This record gives structure tokens, C-alpha cells and sequence, in this order.
């Protein structure tokens, strides 16, 4: 009864990369990538 | 071009020995066993000695990959000591350095 | 409604929403055309450094707009900067929009602090067209007047001298 | 090269602002220490030479001191000693000799007035005072020097300080004073420890020759020693090794008064005997007086034994022993 | 004398890079490695492959960018992708530079079956550490 | 025709957020980095070499994309994917009383094709 | 000034399944130079403190492999060159983790692994008991 388990979050392959790409906006002084 | 004719002959040896590996393994299973009768292992002996001479692994030579040198080879880089030292002394081998202690 | 169109672009995918580079520079030409005259200098000078060098580079249309934006709000501080950028991006357009660039130097009144800016900006200009470039008398009105508010006669003399040597 | 330094300081301040920004710190409270941590994190160069590692520092520390312009725009040198080719050093000597002449004059006037009012300040020895090295003097004058130059100067300072000392003269020769740092070889006594209602137990750790020894001694017990859970007579069958364990106790006459437990690993039997000897000696320093600690140090009980196996070398046999050398 | 990877002292006019100014006993002390990969670490495999790759890369890059190559190549290998970092003299118009950037990246991506990154740092003339 | 453009460090704002400039793992271009940094062994009179044209700074793995501000932001964007750990399991005793079995599994990462 | 509006679109689903528990997770980074493993340990510890993963870090003893080659092309056997390979270790020991947190942290960390370092992950995962063993007897 004291035993508690959460569930698993299944995300797409590229998901974490896109979640990191969110914290970076576009650079002003930079030329095109 | 493989740097030498010797290197060529060894490439052919590694191809042939890769091809007949299964045959040799299966026959030498019979040959290396005490359990089977001798009458079987004699015929199996003629069978494995029938196989092309250049397919057996003891005729393969580890040679320097770049320079073809038949000995003085460091197995991990597959390199002659000379070529190895050349590369290492220019800083081109990561983590390799002169030893002071 | 342009703030609104820009809020629309940036939303779903900003990159997938414009097909070609020509039709891309149309966007910023017209958009910054609006931004320059319709907004306070605080906004224009701000969006300037973000859009111009980074994304897509100034045409003649976005070149004239800065010129007319600094004449109305009376900004004599940002002339050397915009000139130095327009030199980088705008080499071919130079001869035609130059006459427009320099005309904003007459409209002002020039304190003792701004002398050296005029001196440099005009000297690089005229040292560029005397080493090659039909050169307007307006530019001499400017070097001579700006050098009168500077207190420098000797160079304005050699410049009037260099125009009367231009036949 | 002045415009260079001005520029380098500008870009150092700007860059320090930038670094303060990316590292997420207050640009005002940023120190050289923090700069060092910052670049150590951003550009992590493992290299054994520390001068070959990435550095952002104030341009004055990075760049060497420059000799200033020696003349005006008319060509006339500023200093009158210029043509000597050493102006700084010979200026120094000129003023030192000027002050020695001053001391002689003043002190002679005080000889005629029946007054010796001065004292000898020449002994600073308890402060650990020494002269500058030649390097320090060389750095102070921003000029290269010679051994005979430095020796000349120092000798003249000895001439100055051997006379009656004025105030300005004392302050003068004290630029050229340095103080040698703390000299005491006195050990650091392990604070005695009281554990679980048990009283007076001390710890020590010896290391000798691949062998490590951890020794806990109780002053409340009778004489016995337990090494790795067994009796010392069992663990060290050789008499020599038991004598080695006996050395410090017999030295302090504590032979029956203490009860010890030890953990010793690696090396051979004698290496272990030695490691335990050292550990035991360092453990008995909490129970004894501050004088007998010096006595144990002077008997060589408290020093680790640096003597260690040398590496074999290629082309030789034994790291010393060489292959047989043929003449012909 | 030790001749290994040494630039001998000339009459004193000879321009020398920081790289060439340091003999083999100075690797890991002053100068670092021109290649970075896992294969030479204690428990790791396929050092041989990474080595042959390395060699071919140096030879290839030297032949593909004739005369404009300033210093020896820097090869960084991270999680199946190799970033080639190069110091390059300004010789060719940026047109040719980009042409060869793309051509090379593609060609070696298809040759070695992994993503290939190419980073060009342009320098006016060979950076001089010593003599000269 | 020879073209020399002044570096990014000129147009760089003092307070400009750093992780915007170095989002990903980068070679360290000296033009794009504002901080003067001198690495390399010095010469007897001279200093360590400048950051421009320096090959030794190119050899160095740079943590510039990982600057602590960027880690704060990244990890605050990753707070969404992580699921919580059950309370009562906090001690190993209850771990054993509930789950008796441990399965050890090794995963290796090495650079190469 | 110019701010892209509505820039975020994360995709996460919740399956009904009982996500795998990890009693302990050991991450062993092997490297050549020390400083890189230091800045990487700092980065990893910070990234673990931001996700509240509660980790310890220790340093496993370094391994130096030495070997000897001939200095000369042809013949002097009295003369040799000795070469080193130094492998240094960092061990990041994380405790009481779930499966999702494990995959996020390991993804983030593995993306940012420096070129010259390698990494070994030992996960000890918790399973209650198998079905056929629970309390049947044959
Ligand atoms: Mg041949
Ligand atoms: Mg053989
Ligand atoms: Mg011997």
C-alpha cells in the first residue's frame, strides 16, 4: 500500500533537442548560421 | 594499389581465410574430438588438408597498414613503430605522449 | 497591423512562412519602411540593429528611409554609424543615394562637439571620390559650413580648391 | 608601445564585463580569482606547464615593464646620468653615496658637540631580515644588472647601515630589506581524543616504501600491540622488526604504558615494520611533552623515509647496473 | 641528436608557428593534441581505424586546399560526428572557399558514412611564434 | 579584391545574453568571442599569443555553450520531461522490502561511425 | 527588441505503464586531460542540482599505460623512446532516480560529452519479483 509508482513519459526522439532549442532565441550580432 | 606486392598477397590470404572459416571450423571440430572414431577423423584430416593452402589462418601476417612493414608493429594501431612514432611525435595521436617518470 | 503580421510570422513556424529571398527582403524593406517614420526614434534605432545586419541587408528603399527618419526627429548623432553600415552593404547604390545622404547635413545647426564627426565622415567620402565619381557642390556646402561651425578654415580652403580643380 | 597598453586595458575591462555577464555574476564584485575560475571552466586545458594555460589578466601583469622615453623632443636626455648607459643603477648608487656622506657630516658635527644620540638598527635578525636578491633589485630599477654591480651596491648599503642611522636613512635602507617567511620546524601536535567513555587515544599514519600503516594508541592500557587483528609477535617473526616497533616506546620509556592497534598494508615485512614504526612515533606525540617531540625528531623517528625503489631504465639492466661494455 | 619533428635553428630569419617550435617531449606539457578521439583511452576500441581516417584527412585536406592551408589540422570526434577545424590563409575568393566547404563536407560524409563538419578560420598570413 | 571585416566583438552589447551566441558545441571562432584570452607559452620578453590565429585555443574543448546561465535555462526547459520519485522508497530498507531484485545493465558511448 | 511570439511547442505523452525505477545510476567518464573532466563534472553536478537528482562525485585512481619503441630506424638497441597514455576518471553516482528523469539527464549529459572523453553507464534498476516465482510452488 505504501508502494507508489509514477507513469512513464514517452516522448519523440528529437523532443529534448527541441526543448533545448526553445531556451535559445535568435542572435542579433550574428550572421546567418 | 596496396603499398607492396606482399601486402597484396596478405589481403588475398585474409579474404580466402575469411571465406573458408566455416568449413575449417566444422571439420576441425571432428578432428579435435576424442569422442568420435578414428576412421572418421582420418577422412576429416584429408578433408581439412584438401582445403586451399592459403585459407589457413597461420599464413596471415599482421603488417604495418601504411608502410607494409612485416614486424615492429604495434597491434593496437596496426602501425610500424617508425610510422607510429612519426605520427605520435607530431601530436597527431590523441592521448599519446612521451613518457617521463 | 504590421506588428500583428510579425506576431503571426514568428508564431507557428517563422521560417516556413516565407518562400524566397527576394520576397523575403520585400518584407523587411516595407516593414522597416513603416518602423522608421511611423515610430519614435527609441523604437527605430532599436529594431535597426536587430533587423539590418543580422537577417537581410538594406536596399535603396530602406536606405532613404533612415535618412528621412533622422531629418525629422533631429538626430545628428547617428549619421556616422548609419554611413559606416551603408558603406558595407550599399557599395553599388552609393552615387545615387549619396546626394540624399549629405543633404541632411545642411538642415542642422552644429555645436563644437560634433565637428570631428563631420570632418571624418566627409573626409573619407571626398578622399574616396577624388582618388577615382561626379561630385556635387552640396558636399562642399557641407564640408565648408561644418568646418565653419568647427572653426577650421584651412581645410575648407583646400576642399574648395579641390572642387575648382574638378573643372 | 603605450597605445598598445591603453588599448589592452580598454579591451580587458570590456572583456571582464562580458565574462561577468556570461558567468552570471555581478560585474563589480568580479575579482581575478573569479576570472581564473571562469576561464578554467570555459577553456579547460590540461597541460602540465601552468604558463601554457589560457589566461586573461590585466595587461600590466602580462606585459613586461617598459623603460620610459629617455629624452625630450629636442633630443636632450631627461636624467643627467643618461650617458652612463645605466642611469637607474648609477642614480641609486649616487644617492646612496650622497646619504653616506650626509651621515658622515651630521655624525661628525655630533662628534664635535659631544653627542652620540643614535643607535644600531643593523640587527633585524629576529624579523628574519635579508637583502633583496639581484632579481628583485633588477625588477625595482627596471634595468638589467651585473653580479659585481649588485655586490657593489649591497656592500655600500652595509657601509651605510654600519654607521649612526638617521630616520630618512633607516627608511632608505629599508626599501632594500625583505623579510624571510616563518622559520619554525616545530611539528603540529595532534589534539588528544576522547572516544565513547574511553579516554586518551591518539592516531598516527606512517608511510614507507609501498607500505601504509594506520596506528591508534591508547594511553590507558597495558603494553601490547595488535597488528591487523593479531599479536605483534605473530605478525613480525623477525627480531629486527619487533625491535623497530620497540624503538619509539623504548626511546620515550613508555614500554609498558600503552596499548596499540594497527592496520598495515603493502610492501614487505620490513617496510611494514618501518611504516608502523613511523605511525606509532607520530601517534605518541600527543601523549608526550613538547620537548620529547623535538627529541624524537632529532632521533629521526618522525620523518618519513624518502628512500624508494628506482625505475629500471632502457638500455641498462638495474636502473644503475649497465649492460656489459665491450672496449674492442 | 634527436631529429624527430624538429625545426632546426636557421641563421635566425626563419618564421616558425607555435606548433613547429615545440619538439615531441613538449606534447601534453606545452602544445596539445592535433586530434581528439576516445579510441586511445584505456578500455576502448578501433584506434587503428581513427588513425587511418586521420591520416587520410590530413592528406586530403592538404590536396583539396592547395597553398592556403596555414597550420596542421585539428580533428575533433564527438558521438559519430567529426568536426575538422582548419586555419586557412586568405588566397581564394570566398566563392571557391564555400564551394570546397560544401564539396568536402558532402564527399567525406558519404565516404566515411558519418556527418562531417568543416570550420574554416581565416588568417591574413602564417601566424609567427618565433624568430623572424 | 581583399575584404577584411571587423570582428563580432565590436557590435557585441555588454549585457547581451551569452547562450544566444553559443547554443551548440562550437570550434571557438575568435571573432565571435568578446573576451581577450592569451594562451600559449610566452617568449622571454614577450607575452602569450593573442586569441586570433591561435591554434592552441582551437585544440581546446570549450565549455562556452555550457555557461551556467545556459544550464539554468536548459534544465528549466527539461523540468517537463522528468517524472517524480515515490516518497516511501526514500530508505534502502523499504527498497529491499518492496523490490528484492536488482538488474545491472551497462551502456557505453564512444566517438566514431 | 525583436521578440518572436509563441515560440514553444513541446510534445509529451503519458502512458499508463509503471515507469522503471533506478536504485542507483553510475556514470563513469574516462578522459585524457584532467581540466576537461573537471569542467564536465561541474557541468554535470549543476545539471543534476537543477533537476534535483541528488548526486555524489568521486575520483577513481588514474591509469597510465607505458610502452617502449626503438629510437633508431635501423640498429641501436640500447636506445629507446617511451610513450604514455594517461586515462583519468570521474565517477558521477546518482541515487533514487526514475526512468524518465534517467533518460532526460542521460540525453542532456551525453549530448554535451567532450570529444576526447568516453562514458560508461551502469544502471541498477529495481524489479519486484518475476510472475512464476511469486508464491507458486511448481
Ligand atoms: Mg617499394
Ligand atoms: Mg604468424
Ligand atoms: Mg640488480
Amino acid at each position: 500500500e505504501e508502494v507508489v509508482i509514477p507513469k512513464k513519459k514517452t516522448w519523440d526522439k528529437v523532443a529534448i533537442l527541441q526543448a533545448l532549442a526553445s531556451t535559445v532565441h535568435r542572435d542579433s550580432t550574428a550572421a546567418p548560421y | 594499389y596496396y603499398v607492396d606486392w606482399k601486402m597484396l598477397r596478405d589481403v588475398k590470404r585474409r579474404k580466402m581465410a575469411y571465406e573458408y572459416a566455416d568449413e575449417r571450423l566444422r571439420i576441425n571440430s571432428l578432428r579435435k574430438n576424442t569422442i568420435l572414431p578414428k576412421d572418421l577423423q582420418e577422412v576429416a584430416d584429408e578433408e581439412i588438408a584438401s582445403l586451399p593452402r592459403d585459407s589457413c589462418p597461420v599464413r596471415i601476417r599482421n603488417r604495418c597498414v601504411m608502410t607494409s612493414r612485416p614486424r615492429g608493429v604495434k597491434r593496437r594501431w596496426r602501425l610500424s613503430r617508425i610510422v607510429f612514432r612519426h605520427l605520435a611525435d607530431h601530436g597527431q595521436l590523441s592521448g599519446v605522449q612521451r613518457a617521463m617518470w | 497591423l504590421a506588428y500583428q503580421v510579425h506576431g503571426l510570422l514568428n508564431t507557428g513556424d517563422n521560417w516556413k512562412l516565407i518562400g524566397s529571398d527576394h520576397r523575403r527582403n520585400f518584407y523587411y524593406s516595407k516593414f522597416f519602411n513603416l518602423l522608421c517614420f511611423m515610430e519614435q526614434i527609441d523604437v527605430t534605432l532599436k529594431w535597426y540593429k536587430d533587423l539590418i545586419p543580422s537577417v537581410f541587408f538594406p536596399h535603396s528603399q530602406t536606405m532613404i528611409d533612415l535618412l528621412q527618419a533622422l531629418d525629422v526627429a533631429n538626430r545628428l548623432d547617428m549619421v556616422p554609424q548609419i554611413w559606416k553600415d551603408s558603406k558595407e552593404y550599399g557599395h553599388t547604390f552609393r552615387n545615387e543615394l549619396k546626394e540624399e545622404i549629405l543633404m541632411l547635413m545642411a538642415r542642422d545647426q552644429h555645436p563644437p562637439e560634433l565637428q570631428v564627426a563631420f570632418a571624418d565622415c566627409a573626409a573619407d567620402i571626398k578622399s574616396t571620390y577624388e582618388s577615382q565619381p561626379e561630385w556635387p557642390a552640396s558636399s562642399l556646402n557641407y564640408v565648408a559650413v561644418l568646418f565653419l561651425r568647427a572653426g577650421r578654415t584651412q581645410e575648407a580652403w583646400k576642399m574648395l580648391g579641390l572642387f575648382r580643380k574638378h573643372n | 608601445t603605450v597605445d598598445f597598453i591603453k588599448k589592452q586595458i580598454e579591451e580587458f575591462n570590456i572583456g571582464k564585463r562580458h565574462l561577468a555577464n556570461m558567468m552570471g555574476e555581478d560585474p563589480e564584485t568580479f575579482t581575478q580569482e573569479d576570472i581564473d575560475r571562469a576561464i578554467a571552466y570555459l577553456f579547460p586545458s590540461g597541460l602540465f606547464e601552468k604558463r601554457a594555460r589560457p589566461i586573461m589578466k590585466h595587461p600590466e601583469e602580462i606585459f613586461p615593464k617598459q623603460r620610459a622615453i629617455q629624452w625630450g623632443e629636442d633630443g636632450r636626455p631627461f636624467h643627467f646620468l643618461f650617458y652612463t648607459g645605466k642611469q637607474s643603477y648609477y642614480s641609486l648608487m649616487h644617492d646612496t653615496y650622497g646619504k653616506l656622506l650626509d651621515v658622515e657630516k651630521h655624525h661628525n658635527q655630533l662628534r664635535a658637540k659631544d653627542l652620540l644620540a643614535e643607535k644600531t638598527k643593523i640587527l633585524k635578525d629576529p624579523i628574519g631580515s635579508r637583502w633583496l636578491i639581484k632579481e628583485e633589485l633588477e625588477e625595482m630599477l627596471v634595468e638589467k644588472l651585473s653580479d659585481q654591480d649588485y655586490a657593489q651596491f649591497i656592500r655600500l648599503l652595509e657601509r651605510l647601515s654600519a654607521l649612526p642611522c638617521g630616520a630618512t636613512e633607516e627608511d632608505f635602507v629599508n626599501r632594500f630589506r625583505r623579510s624571510i617567511p616563518i622559520q619554525s620546524k616545530k611539528q603540529l601536535i595532534e589534539p588528544l581524543q576522547y572516544d565513547e567513555q574511553g579516554m586518551a587515544f591518539s592516531r598516527g599514519e606512517g608511510k614507507r616504501k609501498t607500505a601504509k600503516a594506520e596506528v591508534v594508541v591508547y594511553g590507558q592500557g597495558s603494553g601490547r600491540i595488535d597488528v591487523n587483528g593479531v599479536d605483534y609477535l605473530l605478525y613480525f617473526p623477525v627480531t629486527q622488526d619487533r625491535e623497530q616497533l620497540m624503538f619509539p616506546l623504548h626511546f620515550l620509556d613508555r614500554l609498558g604504558k600503552h596499548d596499540m592497534t594497527c592496520a598495515v598494508s603493502g610492501g614487505g615485512r620490513s617496510a611494514q615494520a618501518g611504516a608502523v614504526r613511523l605511525a606509532m612515533a607520530r601517534a605518541l606525540c600527543s601523549f608526550v611533552t613538547e620537548d620529547e617531540v623535538e627529541w624524537m625528531r632529532q632521533a629521526g623517528l618522525l620523518t618519513a623515509d624518502p628512500r624508494v625503489r628506482e625505475r629500471k631504465k632502457p638500455g641498462q639492466e638495474g636502473a644503475r647496473r649497465k649492460f656489459t661494455w665491450k672496449k674492442r | 641528436k634527436n631529429r624527430a619533428a624538429r625545426v632546426r635553428v636557421s641563421k635566425g630569419d626563419k618564421p616558425v608557428t607555435y606548433e613547429e617550435a615545440h619538439a615531441p617531449h613538449y606534447i601534453a606539457h606545452r602544445k596539445g593534441w592535433l586530434s581528439l578521439h576516445t579510441g586511445n583511452l584505456d578500455g576502448e576500441d578501433h584506434a587503428a581505424e581513427r588513425t587511418v581516417e586521420d591520416v587520410f584527412l590530413r592528406k586530403f585536406m592538404l590536396g583539396t586546399f592547395p597553398g592556403c592551408l596555414a597550420d596542421q589540422l585539428v580533428l575533433k570526434r564527438r558521438a559519430n560526428q567529426l568536426e575538422i577545424c582548419a586555419l586557412v590563409l586568405r588566397q581564394l575568393p570566398p566563392h571557391k572557399f564555400y564551394f570546397l566547404v560544401g564539396y568536402s563536407e558532402t564527399l567525406l560524409s558519404h565516404f566515411y558514412k558519418c556527418p562531417v563538419h568543416l570550420h574554416l578560420q581565416t588568417v591574413p598570413s602564417k601566424v609567427v611564434y618565433k624568430y623572424i | 579584391r581583399r575584404k577584411a571585416l571587423p570582428p563580432r566583438t565590436e557590435k557585441m552589447a555588454v549585457d547581451q545574453d551569452w547562450p544566444s551566441v553559443y547554443p551548440v558545441a562550437a570550434p571557438f571562432k575568435p571573432s565571435a568571442v568578446p573576451l581577450p584570452v592569451r594562451m600559449g607559452y610566452p617568449v622571454k620578453r614577450g607575452v602569450p599569443m593573442a586569441k586570433e590565429g591561435n591554434l592552441e585555443l582551437l585544440k581546446i574543448p570549450n565549455f562556452l555553450h555550457l555557461t551556467p546561465v545556459a544550464i539554468k535555462r536548459h534544465c528549466e526547459a527539461l523540468k517537463d520531461f522528468c517524472t517524480e520519485w515515490p516518497a516511501a522508497l526514500d530508505s534502502d530498507e523499504k527498497c529491499e522490502k518492496h523490490f528484492p531484485i536488482e538488474i545491472d545493465t551497462a551502456d557505453y558511448v564512444s566517438a566514431g561511425p | 527588441v525583436d521578440v518572436p511570439k509563441d515560440m514553444t511547442k513541446p510534445e509529451i505523452t503519458i502512458s499508463d505503464e509503471p515507469d522503471t525505477l533506478y536504485k542507483r545510476l553510475s556514470v563513469l567518464v574516462k578522459g585524457h586531460d584532467k581540466a576537461v573532466l573537471d569542467s564536465y563534472e561541474y557541468f554535470a553536478v549543476l545539471a543534476a542540482k537543477e533537476l534535483g537528482i541528488s548526486i555524489k562525485v568521486h575520483e577513481p585512481p588514474r591509469k597510465i599505460e607505458r610502452f617502449t619503441l626503438l629510437k633508431s630506424v635501423h640498429i641501436f638497441k640500447k636506445h629507446r623512446v617511451q610513450y604514455e597514455m594517461r586515462t583519468l576518471y570521474r565517477c558521477l553516482e546518482l541515487e533514487h532516480l526514475t526512468g524518465s528523469t534517467a533518460d532526460v539527464y542521460l540525453e542532456y549529459i551525453q549530448r554535451n560529452l567532450p570529444e576526447g572523453v568516453a562514458m560508461e553507464v551502469t544502471k541498477t534498476k529495481l524489479e519486484q519479483l518475476p510472475e512464476h516465482i511469486r508464491k507458486p510452488i511448481w
